[PDB]
């Protein structure tokens, strides 16, 4: 509702924001912070296990 | 201990195309089974010849009826359904008919060639007024139980034909039971008592026959095959 | 799978396909051939079919479950070809109906499903936690049938021995299995065996073997009817041994027990197995129906009459415009009553043990006594459609039929709940809706908030001469709970140690502990600043187990909490108040 | 009863009603 | 594990898998990772190649790399861990 | 129905969004009224309706029920249309009711509804008026199933309306058993060829019929058949008789829809049994036959008008030929001279059919092709190669030809000159699963063709028509359907009562006359009127025992076929019968739909759903939620973009897919980054870093 | 007539006196029209020398267990009962073990004299107490199909031979079922499923070959009663 105002008092706050409420992610559509998707995770550092990769 | 003495094979007299059936002695245990089985069986390709499609003359869609008729090219259509007329061989077999003055559609009246014979030939199927002329052109056929009315596009005959079902399966309706002798003193087995009846095409036989053989048949596999 | 289903659809794929079997040239090639729908299609169309996951759904919605993915494969028709149990928990019914399905596609996804509502992985009452998808019903009912005994049967136990042996006891089983199939026995019906692989319950082995009552081997003597029997054989291996008959529950309670002490798997390879086994007994057992059936209530009237002069000649009471209109009116109205619930007693009392119908019910089936009376004999009562009852009320019933009036009665709340129905069904979830967000994001921070301020509890009411008494409701806690802190014995020592689910075990040793409170990392007192933690939460039902990094039971719980409002009526009761 | 092509698909008039069918329709 | 046996679907079961590691995120994912090497590996495969090597163990069929991943993961021949 | 069909809402009127259930309420006055019973249904019911049954309506927007008037124990012989009102001045008198054969009903005391219609017993001696009837407040539509007496209302209006969804496949059946109503009501359909004169009968044929008024006079009377309903149905309009024969006025002449001999054919008078059955007749559950096939017994056909106008305007208009650019041969080896084929033509999907066409336009293309043309000579035209084709699900043969020319003066809108419509046949040979049924509202789905054999079957062999399962009706009400059945093969299979000596009491009674079935004949009763139970039931006593005199039937409703499989007997006696059902205006491509892809929202391209289009069903926001409890995240983000309308990655991935690739992982919800824009907009610039 | 098709054996190897198999392809639908029976059938044919309603020794008041013993009947009759008797000799056989001193007691402990053998002898049956003796009575036959523990015949007038059991079926169980495939092309068509249990003594397999003959033979007749069928075929090897 109205917002507007809440629009104002933004700018006026400056602020930036959390970013976080999934809504957020839903807003923005850039995905969720969790579920998934999920920094640690997503960012994950994987790869063969050698001796196999040295198994060629 | 052990003991045997193989059954008694022997079907039982009746109407028409139709004389019940008993057996045995019979392992004190089962008959139904095959009892059914076979009747299960039956049912099973009741191998058979007729039509197919067929057509007349500017015999469209089957979408009106021809005049003179108080009837419907469709149930018409139908009531041929009604068919009964066991013919023989193989092949897309057809016939032909006519009529003219006041007509009258009903089952006895065509052109029944070689290896063809009906079983009512006479079965009304409509008629109409004294303008009841009209042709027929028949394909018959042979096979065995249902098929679903072919696409005479996927298929090719002419434009005014109409592929049909087929139900090759002279068979009229199956029933009987057990009698298991089996006394209650170890000296035991099943008693048989049977029947069915077909469309009138041919005796209890016949088929019958048929049974027996692709069963053997169907079990030569079954048999020590391996 | 009605194949021309995606069939049509996934297409696309192949459509990258096909022409690898260079049979086409460009697409259009294929695609154009996709019109000509080429015998060649419902091929490698196989391929692609490869194991694919699915979208699905039939809304409206009340939680994370009512969809998952699946694989199929193709068959005719054109509604759709599925399993029960996915049915009640997804709900939807073959009154005629449908559903919503789509494309897995980012095996980023489809592996999401594969993790996730894979069929499988899905469960119980995540929300509530504890179990779900039982077979029921016919399936169940056939449980029963089987599961139910029949003594007083062929073959039936005989101790009869001191002119010769008793029988009943068999070594093996298919034995007299092969036997009684030798038609000389209705299972249900006691005798006497042994076993050596389905394992006894301990009691049996208990003393057996004590030190191990492993039936890979050791035979074990037995004895009872099979079926029950039956089943066993048909169950967890590892597990002992049961037996008897069971309910619905019982069993489902059991079961639930059952993959709770194990991993997921299996659990349904028996589940359905067992549908299975009923199935056959489904169509086994043989309960049609029948007027016949119409079992009667005999004096009944004269018990009617009876209450008739009562009120009746308190009809006249009032009448001498004794008190109000109403008050009598309702003693009235009680009388009947009364009537309501002696004419549906000894009713019922009278029919013998076998009804299916009721047995149905009476089998856990469903139903309830009321379809039992109200069915037949009276109907009892009927309401203002706008809210008082109706002075008269449904003296016969549908079986016994009746005039216009009566049913023309029936009528008025009849289209009113009705009513209802369609409107609780309405604000009902945007009443949660509201609820759907009101937090969310509300999750996990981690395991251990760290705080130290979960609450002791209760532990069932304790008890005088009862010493200790158990709280129904302290199951609808205890449990996923934590060690807040160190459970300590009668003082002796400290039983148990802060940080714990306090599975049933303790629950049962703890129990033990003739004790009735415990602190316990809940989680309102979440130390997680934002969020929250494992320690403060920790295991979900719904896991069964430990929670994870950051997870969104404001969900859940909100699915969990708004749905199962689902079904309440009515200073005021259902929700409203 | 009153029907010209009238068969009978005979019922269990317990009763009687003097009075006979509208026509409804007319309206 | 006496049990029984899964198929493709069924094959494997998580509950083995599971074990292997925590969260069935990444973990899955992780596989996702994988196979899109996978892929790359086919995607690539026929050219001046990349290095890619897998897929380790021999193939099966149309497999879903998706599959194939999940083997040599159950299997058990790479390594991770989040970011 | 549509017909009677009545309300009290819309243009000036209410406002569903503005009115107190009350609206919907209930009342006492409401007999002969309207059908308590039906209504609309959805947020509707409470709503709509029409009249009771009889009781005309005021020269003023008011019923006039008639009323039996009493007089003295001697009720006056007399209608009374009235307006509930006044009357509510007076006395409610009872129907069913008895009388000393001289309104003197043989009682001193009844009941009777009073002020507040306040039902209310009292002494026989006193109303002023009993009743028309019984049974009249009632509907037609509720007029049409006994046993209601045991039925759930809520099951039954449900059955009421659906009553109508019946779909007049082909064959014409009534069901043996059914009250009065029927064609009596059906008569009420006034539609059938029907007499006009004691006119001896004339000419015949299926057109029409000269007809001998025998005033010399006679009429060719019409019949109409193959012309769609607002459904794709025949105009058929079956006859009756004999072009010589003899008859008058106002009789039938002739059938046609709904119109089995004489009347709504409905149904199928038809077995089947009880059992729930291996999880098949289960959770609605419903578990079929199959002979049917074979026997066909379901289906007929259905009727689209096939259109597609020849326009003007632009680059052009319209065209309509037959030529074509690269079109396939045969493709046009088929239409007409200048385009489509030729009446009662078969198809498929696809299928190309207009011999339409258009200016295409004028704006160059890439030397590349022409050149490439040039390298090919395939000299390209320039027109709206333009026309129309079969979509899917979709064959038969050629029909409607309402090819109609503003040109050829054919009025017509606007920069058209012509258009045709056309039609096509399809015999609807019944899937299972599906859904059908019939009375005690006892709708029923259509789950699993099954072939005979395999079937629980006459221990004399003869095996169903299917099987049900049980369970509902407890929770449900609607069993007359066991009887009802019971019934079923009862006339279908007819007795005698052995009365002989003396009377089966319940008997001592009742139809006398009846005394018997001539096994199976024609069967109607009262609505709140008709036999009982233990008569009824003692009717199970009774017989027409069969060929073998055989009844394997059981004078208690459960006999023992066996398995048309395995074969065994069952454990127990089998509850069976009979019921003629109907079938439904509602299946798959009713609704057989999804969408791969096609067209988008010009504005939000979602997925432009319509005809040509599976409209691409939309998506629901719990759902996501459900996602959520998940957290495929992806997946419906993706959604988000793909099939929402990821612009790209449609394109984009498309073609990854088209290439098929470690897909292009998912983006940004791009747009969003409008947004941006949209928020600077106002002065509005910011930025998360 | 011909099959335009062909099922096929599909041999399964599970244990000894089980495993399953299946043969296809299938055209819907038999199994059950076959198998099922077959399940009956084999299951009902299946000759072998079963045991006699037999007895001991002074006992025919001492209804329970001996002394020098500890076992009891009941326990001794299954374990009794219990007997993988391979033997020929269609017809009676009394048979006598017995033994002092106690130790225990197996089966080929006894002598299975002519066209009678054992196949478990270790197949322990007795364990001896106070050094107990004790020679047994006990007479086997064959035939098809286990015959039930019939009131025998004796009425009384036996020692205590009691009217035991006896299965002329040295078969031990079955299993299998339908299975529609092959859609697209073979328009569905059935497949098999082909478990069952003996006795150690052969395999299925065996007999099984006797089945399908057996089985057959029957057929013979029908069948064998006016050659002039349509019999439909498979085609030969
Ligand atoms: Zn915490």
């Amino acid at each position: 509702q109205e917002t507007t105002r809440v629009l104002t008092d933004a700018a006026i706050n400056c602020r930036s924001d959390k970013l976080n409420g999934l809504k957020e992610n839903v807003i923005i559509g850039k995905l969720i912070p969790a579920g998934t998707g999920i920094n640690r995770y997503r960012n994950i550092a994987v790869q063969p296990t050698e001796e196999a990769r040295a198994a060629a | 201990m052990l003991i045997s003495q193989r059954p008694t094979l022997s079907e039982d007299v009746l109407t028409d195309n139709r004389s019940q059936f008993v057996i045995e002695p019979l392992e004190p245990g089962f008959g139904y089974t095959l009892g059914n089985s076979l009747r299960r069986t039956l049912l099973s390709s009741i191998p058979g010849a007729a039509v197919t499609s067929i057509r007349i003359d500017g015999v469209l869609h089957e979408f009106t009826t021809v005049p003179g008729v108080k009837e419907d090219v469709t149930e018409i259509i139908l009531n041929l359904k009604s068919l009964v007329v066991s013919s023989e061989e193989d092949e897309p077999v057809t016939m032909y008919l006519r009529k003219q003055g006041p007509g009258e559609v009903t089952a006895g009246d065509i052109v029944p060639p070689a290896g063809v014979t009906v079983h009512n030939p006479g079965m009304h199927i409509a008629t109409l007024n004294d303008k009841g002329k009209l042709e027929v052109e028949l394909v018959v056929e042979r096979g065995r139980g249902y098929v679903p009315a072919v696409q005479n596009r996927a298929s090719g005959a002419e434009i005014g034909r109409i592929p049909v079902d087929s139900i090759y399966s002279p068979v009229l309706k199956v029933t009987y039971k057990v009698d298991a002798t089996r006394v209650e003193q170890r000296t035991d087995f099943d008693k048989l008592i049977l029947d069915v009846e077909t469309k009138n095409s041919i005796s209890p036989r016949d088929a019958l026959a048929s049974a027996g053989k692709t069963l053997v048949e169907l079990f030569g596999l079954a048999r020590e095959l391996n | 799978l009605p194949k021309l289903m995606a069939l049509e659809l996934f297409k696309p794929f192949v459509m990258k396909r096909l022409v690898d079997l260079n049979h086409a040239q460009n697409i259009k090639s294929a695609k154009r051939m996709v019109e000509r729908q080429r015998p060649q299609v419902w091929d490698v169309l196989e391929e692609v079919i490869a194991e694919h996951p699915v979208l699905l759904n039939r809304a409206p919605t009340l939680h994370r479950l009512g969809i998952q993915a699946f694989e199929p494969m193709l068959v005719e028709g054109k509604a759709i070809q599925l399993h029960p149990l996915v049915c009640e928990a997804f709900n939807a019914d073959f009154d005629g109906d449908q559903m919503a399905v789509h494309l897995p596609l980012s095996a980023e996804a489809q592996a999401e499903a594969r993790i996730l509502m894979l069929s499988s992985n899905n469960i119980l009452s995540p929300a509530s936690g504890r179990p779900l998808a039982m077979p029921r019903l016919d399936m169940v009912t056939g449980l029963y049938y089987l599961t139910t005994e029949v003594p007083g049967d062929t073959g039936e136990y005989q101790p009869a021995s001191g002119d010769h042996p008793e029988t009943g006891v068999y070594s093996s089983p298919a034995e007299a299995i092969m036997a009684a199939d030798r038609g000389v026995l209705s299972v249900r019906a006691k005798i006497k065996v042994r076993l050596t692989q389905l394992r006894p319950p301990v009691e049996i082995e208990a003393e057996l073997f004590g030190h191990s009552g492993w039936q890979p081997g050791d035979a074990w003597m037995a004895e009872t009817t099979l079926g029950r029997v039956m089943f066993n054989e048909l169950l967890p291996l590892g597990y002992p041994f049961v037996n008897k008959q069971m309910h619905k529950k019982v069993q489902a309670a059991i079961i639930n027990d059952l993959a709770e002490r194990y991993p997921m798997i299996v659990v349904a390879q028996t589940v359905d197995k067992l549908k299975d086994a009923g199935f056959y007994w489904a169509t086994r057992s043989g309960v049609t129906v029948s007027m016949a059936d119409v079992l009667v209530p005999p004096r009944k009237k004269e018990i009617l009459d009876h209450y008739e002069e009562r009120a009746d000649k308190v009809e006249k009471q009032f009448q001498r415009g004794a008190l109000n209109h109403d008050e009598r009116n309702e003693a009235l109205v009680e009388i009947w009553k009364e009537a309501t619930d002696e004419v549906g007693q000894a009713l019922r009392e009278h029919y013998p043990d076998d009804n299916p119908i009721i047995t149905i019910v009476d089998s856990g089936a469903t139903g309830n006594f009321t379809q039992t009376r109200t069915l037949a004999g009276m109907k009892g009562l009927v309401t203002n459609p706008k809210g008082e009852f109706i002075p008269r009320p449904v003296k016969s019933s549908f079986r016994e039929g009746l005039t216009v009036l009566e049913y023309f009665i029936n009528t008025h709340g009849a289209r009113k709940g009705l009513a209802d129905t369609a409107l609780r069904t309405a604000d009902s979830g945007y009443l949660t809706r509201r609820l759907v967000d009101v937090s969310q994001d509300v999750i996990v921070r981690e395991h251990d908030c760290q705080t130290e301020r979960g609450i002791v509890v209760e532990l069932a009411e304790r008890a005088p001469d009862g010493t200790l008494i158990r709280d129904p409701y302290i199951e609808t806690s205890a449990y996923a709970r934590t060690l807040g802190t160190d459970a300590v014995d009668e003082a002796g020592n400290v039983i148990v140690e802060r940080g714990q689910d306090l599975g049933d075990p303790e629950i049962d040793a703890l129990l033990a502990a003739g004790i009735t409170q415990v602190k316990v990392r809940s989680v309102l007192t979440c130390a997680t600043s934002t969020g929250v933690c494992a320690t403060c939460y920790g295991r979900s039902m719904a896991t069964g187990k430990l929670v994870d990094i950051g997870e969104a039971v404001g969900i859940v719980a909100a699915q969990s909490i708004g749905e199962p409002g689902t079904q309440l009526t009515m200073i005021t009761g259902g929700l409203p108040r | 009863n009153s029907v010209p092509g009238a068969p009978n698909r005979v019922s269990f008039a317990k009763l009687r009603e003097p009075l006979e069918v509208p026509g409804l329709l007319d309206v | 594990g006496g049990y029984d046996t899964p198929l493709g679907i069924t094959n494997p079961p998580i509950d083995e898998l599971l074990d292997r590691v925590s969260s069935k995120y990444a973990l899955v994912i992780y596989a996702a990772k994988r196979a899109r090497q996978i892929n790359d590996y086919y995607n690539q495969l026929g050219e001046g190649i990349l290095e890619y090597v897998g897929p380790l163990v021999e193939p099966g069929l149309q497999e879903k790399p998706l599959s194939i991943a999940l083997r040599e993961i159950h299997a058990d021949l790479l390594e991770h861990t989040e970011g | 129905t549509h017909k009677r069909r009545l309300s009290a809402l819309g243009p000036g009127g209410l406002s569903r969004e503005r009115a107190g259930l009350e609206v919907r309420d209930v009342h006492p006055s409401h007999y002969g009224r309207m059908c308590p019973i039906e209504t609309p249904e959805g947020p509707n019911i409470g709503l709509i309706g029409s009249l009771s049954v009889y009781a005309r309506v005021n020269p003023f927007g008011f019923i006039e029920t008639p009323y039996r008037k009493v007089v003295d124990g001697v009720v006056s012989d007399e209608i009374v249309y009235l307006t509930a009102d006044e009357e509510d001045r007076h006395v409610v008198a009872q129907a069913n009711s008895p009388i000393d054969a001289d309104g003197r009903f043989v009682e001193p005391r009844v009941l009777v509804r009073r002020k507040a219609g306040e039902v209310e017993y009292v002494p026989s001696s006193e109303v002023d008026y009993m009743d028309v009837s019984p049974r009249q407040m009632v509907s037609v539509a509720t007029a049409m199933i006994p046993f209601l007496e045991h039925d759930d209302a809520n099951r039954a209006l449900m059955g009421a309306n659906m009553q109508r969804q019946a779909v007049p496949l082909v064959r014409s059946e009534a069901p043996l058993v059914g009250t009065g109503m029927e064609l009596r009501a059906a008569i009420d359909a006034g539609d059938v060829v029907v007499a006009e004169e004691s006119g001896v009968i004339e000419e015949v044929s299926a057109d029409y019929i000269t007809v001998m008024h025998d005033n010399g006079t006679r009429r060719t009377y019409r019949m109409r058949k193959f012309a769609r309903s607002n459904h794709g149905t025949c105009a058929n309009q079956c006859p009756i008789v004999d072009a010589g024969d003899r008859v008058e006025a106002g009789q039938v002449i002739a059938d046609g829809p709904c119109t089995d001999d004489g009347e709504m054919a409905l149904g199928k008078n038809l077995l089947v049994a009880i059992m729930p059955w291996e999880g098949h007749n289960y959770e609605d559950a419903i578990i079929l036959s199959n002979r049917l096939v074979e026997e066909d017994v379901l289906t007929s056909i259905h009727i689209e008008e096939h259109e597609i106008d020849a326009r003007d305007t632009k680059l052009g208009a319209e065209e309509i030929t037959r030529d074509i650019p690269n079109i396939s041969d045969e493709v046009l080896a088929d239409l007409d001279e200048r385009g489509i084929v030729r009446i009662g033509a078969e198809v498929r999907d696809g299928d190309i059919l207009v011999g339409k066409v258009t200016p295409k336009g004028e704006t160059e293309l890439t030397p590349e092709e022409r050149l490439l043309r040039a390298i090919f000579g395939e000299k390209a035209r320039e027109v709206r190669d333009t026309s129309l084709k079969v979509p899917h699900g979709e064959s038969g043969k050629v029909i409607g030809i309402r090819v109609f020319s503003r040109e050829d003066e054919d009025e017509l809108p606007a920069g058209v000159n012509e258009l045709v419509r056309v039609y096509v046949a399809q015999k609807r040979k019944i899937s299972d699963g599906d859904k059908l049924a019939g009375r005690h509202g006892n709708k029923g789905v259509i789950g699993k063709i099954l072939p005979v054999e395999d079937m629980p079957f006459l221990a004399d062999g003869t095996p169903v028509d299917i099987i049900l399962n049980t369970h509902g009706v407890p929770r449900r009400m609607n069993i007359g359907q066991i009887l009802e059945t019971h019934l079923g093969w009862c006339a279908h299979s007819g007795w005698k009562v052995d009365a002989a000596k003396g009377v089966p009491d319940w008997a001592a009674r009742l139809p006398d006359e009846l005394l018997e079935a001539q096994p199976n004949a024609i069967v109607s009763t009262p609505v709140f009127d008709g036999a009982q139970e233990a008569e009824l039931q003692g009717l199970l006593s009774c017989t027409l025992p069969n060929r073998d005199g055989d009844v394997l039937v059981d004078a208690d409703g459960k006999a023992m076929l066996f398995d048309g499989r395995s074969g065994e007997p069952f454990p127990y006696p089998v509850t069976v019968g009979y019921m003629y059902i109907m079938k439904l205006h509602h299946l798959v491509d009713d609704k057989i739909h999804a969408r791969s892809t096609g067209p988008y929202s010009m504005i939000t391209q979602q997925p432009l759903g319509g005809k040509a289009q599976f409209g691409g069903q939309r998506f629901g926001e719990m759902e996501c939620w459900a996602m959520q409890a998940y957290g495929a995240a992806y997946t419906l983000q993706e959604l988000l973009t793909i099939k929402s309308d990821d612009t790209v990655g449609r394109v984009k991935v498309y073609e990854a897919i088209v290439k098929g690739e470690n897909i292009p992982e998912p983006g940004i919800p791009e747009s969003f980054k409008v947004l941006l824009k949209e928020l600077q907009s106002l002065c509005l610039n910011v930025e998360v870093l």
